[PDB]
């Protein structure tokens, strides 16, 4: 009683039940570095302004 | 202190748009309004300073010097008007272009409280000199004159700005308010031994000293008379003003490094005194005669006392007179002549009494005859010299000896005797020569009435 599948079947992306747990590393990865501070805030104004030699702005 | 700064800046449009026979007038009567404005930051403080604003600000050294300066530029104009008056109005306009932007130059340049643009207007007025002495310069040696006047000023001139941008790094500011109130001892040290060389020798180059100072005698001989003049009177002192500001930093590795500049000054002046004694040119004579008068100056910044900045800058300030009114009078006798040698045109005293008189009185306030500024000056730096070593007396009355003689021998060799018989176009002196003589005298004679207008900050 075996029916040949048809053209286009056998190339189908199926589900399976299984019990085996998911791998959660399997990468084997480290601890990623942490990351830059980011920092925010509000822009004033530059403290007595360029500050390039004697410009007073 | 942009009320002397813009109407300086306000003199070129005034030039430019002035009608072709008018512009002699206009600039003459501007710079005298622009003289009597600027002499009211005579009135100092003994406190600290006029600080005006973050970028300019007056003292009591720089004040004299500001209003030669400003004084200096209506003489420049009347000593021209004579040998450019065949020129085009669009030349004489770029003459006087020249002498208004050297005029500004000058002036930003002694108020400055940044060392960064002190060094920048310091160089600035490099350019318009340079421009005077090439192009309106009569003989085919200007060109050469001016390549040494450069390259001299510059090989001394770019360490300076390395170690001051240096220093920046180090300290945080150039302000010479900070600096002088920050100011650290100097260690004796290589690394500080450079910084100290090259902090110094660009305003050495340019007083100039003995050693380097052959530049001068080729950009004098070689340059117009206005050229000589502000050569002679404001740019050489240039090198004093920037010694006295900076040496606040160079402590007191100054005792040690001060050795050699001092032996060569002592011993210089000696030298270029008895060269003006073998000299068959007039103008190369009164340029040898300012080496020695700046080589006694650099005598007394190096030795640092209050006496020797009292006596330096007296001595700026009557050098600078003295010397403007010497090269003007040696400046009409080659107008007539066209020779420029002292030998050829004699017994001019028969044939040029009043021009004899002025003569005689440049010749006695160069000999600094009491109670001159200029004897004030040599005084001063004379006994602060006897105090560091009682055998400098030696030299600095050599020194007097050989000036007197060679002041007498110029007078002698040109007025007296009998005059030269094949010489026949000479003319009665001008009334803009008469004037321009006077109009250099009588500043000097009221000045001895007041002299602590021009004894710096440390009276
Ligand atoms: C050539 C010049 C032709 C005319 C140019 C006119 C403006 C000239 C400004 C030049 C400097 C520009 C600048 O960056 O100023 C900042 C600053 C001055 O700013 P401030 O006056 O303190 O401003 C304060 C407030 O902004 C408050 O400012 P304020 O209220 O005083 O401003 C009034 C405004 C007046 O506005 C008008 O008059 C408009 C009609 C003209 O200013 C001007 O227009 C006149 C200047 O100057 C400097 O930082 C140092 C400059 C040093 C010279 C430049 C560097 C090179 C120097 C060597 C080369 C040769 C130089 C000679
Ligand atoms: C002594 C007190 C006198 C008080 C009277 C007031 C005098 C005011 C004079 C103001 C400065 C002179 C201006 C310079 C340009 C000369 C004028 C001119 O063009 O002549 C044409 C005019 C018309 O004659 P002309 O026939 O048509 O012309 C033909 C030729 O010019 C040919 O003319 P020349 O052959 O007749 O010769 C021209 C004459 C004029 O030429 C000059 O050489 C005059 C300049 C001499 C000074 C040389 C530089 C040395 C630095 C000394 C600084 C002193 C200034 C004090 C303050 C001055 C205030 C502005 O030269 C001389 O006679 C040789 C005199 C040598 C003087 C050496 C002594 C110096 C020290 C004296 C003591 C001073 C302080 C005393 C302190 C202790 C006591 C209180 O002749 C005159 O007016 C001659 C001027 C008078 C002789 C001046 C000698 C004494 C004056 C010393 C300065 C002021 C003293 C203040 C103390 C008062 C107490
Ligand atoms: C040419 C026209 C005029 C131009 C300007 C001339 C002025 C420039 C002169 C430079 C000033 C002196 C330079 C260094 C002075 C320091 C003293 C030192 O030289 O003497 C001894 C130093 O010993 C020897 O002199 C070492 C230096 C020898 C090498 C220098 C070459 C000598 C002649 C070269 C002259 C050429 C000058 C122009 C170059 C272009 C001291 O013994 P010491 O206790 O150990 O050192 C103490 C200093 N420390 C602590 C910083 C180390
Ligand atoms: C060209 C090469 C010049 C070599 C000179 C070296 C001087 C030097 O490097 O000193 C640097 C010194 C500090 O030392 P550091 O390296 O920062 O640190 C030391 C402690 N860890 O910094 C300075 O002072 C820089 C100043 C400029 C150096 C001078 C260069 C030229 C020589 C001095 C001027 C004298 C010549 C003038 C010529 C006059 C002709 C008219």
């Amino acid at each position: 009683g075996w029916v040949r599948p048809d053209l286009g079947e056998l190339s189908k992306v199926t589900k399976v039940k299984t019990d085996r747990p998911l791998p959660e590393n399997p990468y084997h990865s480290r601890a990623r570095p942490e990351p830059n501070p980011e920092a925010e805030g509000d822009l004033k104004p530059a403290k007595h302004g360029s500050r390039l030699f004697f410009w007073t702005m | 202190m942009l009320k002397i700064i813009i109407p300086t800046t306000m003199l070129l449009p005034m030039t430019w748009m002035s009608k072709h026979n008018m512009i002699w007038i206009n600039a003459t009567v501007h710079s005298l309004l622009i003289s009597l404005i600027s002499l009211s930051l005579l009135n100092q403080l003994g406190e600290n300073s006029l600080n005006f604003s973050l970028t300019f600000f007056s003292d009591s050294l720089s004040a004299p010097l500001l209003v030669l300066t400003t004084w200096l530029l209506p003489l420049m104009l009347m000593a021209s008007q004579s040998h450019l008056s065949k020129e085009t109005t669009t030349r004489k306009k770029l003459y006087i272009t020249m002498l208004i932007l050297l005029q500004l130059f000058l002036i930003m340049t002694f108020t400055a409280t940044e060392l960064i643009l002190f060094y920048i207007l310091f160089e600035a007025t490099l350019v318009p000199t340079l421009i005077i002495i090439t192009r309106w310069g009569n003989q085919t040696e200007r060109l050469n004159a001016g390549l040494y006047f450069l390259f001299y000023t510059l090989a001394g001139s770019l360490p300076l700005l390395v170690a001051l941008v240096y220093i920046q790094n180090t300290t945080g500011s150039l302000n010479f308010l900070i600096i002088h109130y920050w100011s650290h001892p100097l260690s004796n040290s290589w690394s500080n031994i450079f910084m100290w060389l090259a902090c110094i020798m660009a305003f050495m180059v340019k007083m100039p000293l003995y050693g380097l100072h052959l530049w001068l005698p080729k950009a004098h001989v070689e340059a117009p008379i206005a050229g000589s003049m502000v050569l002679a009177a404001v740019l050489l002192k240039l090198g004093g003003y920037g010694m006295m500001r900076i040496t606040t930093i160079l402590n007191p590795l100054t005792n040690y490094m001060a050795y050699p500049f001092l032996m060569l000054s002592m011993w210089g002046m000696i030298m270029t005194s008895s060269i003006c004694l073998r000299q068959t040119d007039l103008k190369s004579l009164i340029a040898y005669s300012s080496v020695s008068h700046m080589a006694l100056v650099i005598v007394a910044i190096m030795i640092q006392t209050p006496w020797s900045f009292m006596g330096a800058t007296a001595l700026m300030i009557a050098h600078g007179l003295t010397s403007s009114m010497l090269f003007c009078l040696a400046n009409t006798n080659y107008e007539r002549v066209h020779s420029r040698t002292m030998i050829l045109a004699r017994g001019l005293q028969t044939l040029l009494p009043l021009m004899a008189t002025w003569w005689l009185v440049a010749s006695l306030t160069n000999l600094a005859l009491p109670p001159s500024i200029n004897l004030i000056g040599e005084l001063f730096i004379i006994t602060a010299s006897f105090s560091w070593s009682n055998i400098t007396i030696i030299l600095m009355g050599m020194n007097m000896m050989i000036t007197a003689l060679y002041s007498l021998y110029m007078l002698i060799t040109t007025q007296r005797g009998k005059y030269t018989h094949h010489i026949n176009n000479i003319k009665p002196s001008f009334t803009r020569e008469n004037a321009l003589m006077a109009l250099h005298i009588l500043p000097l004679l009221l000045l001895t009435l007041n002299p602590k207008m021009i004894l710096g900050p440390l009276y």
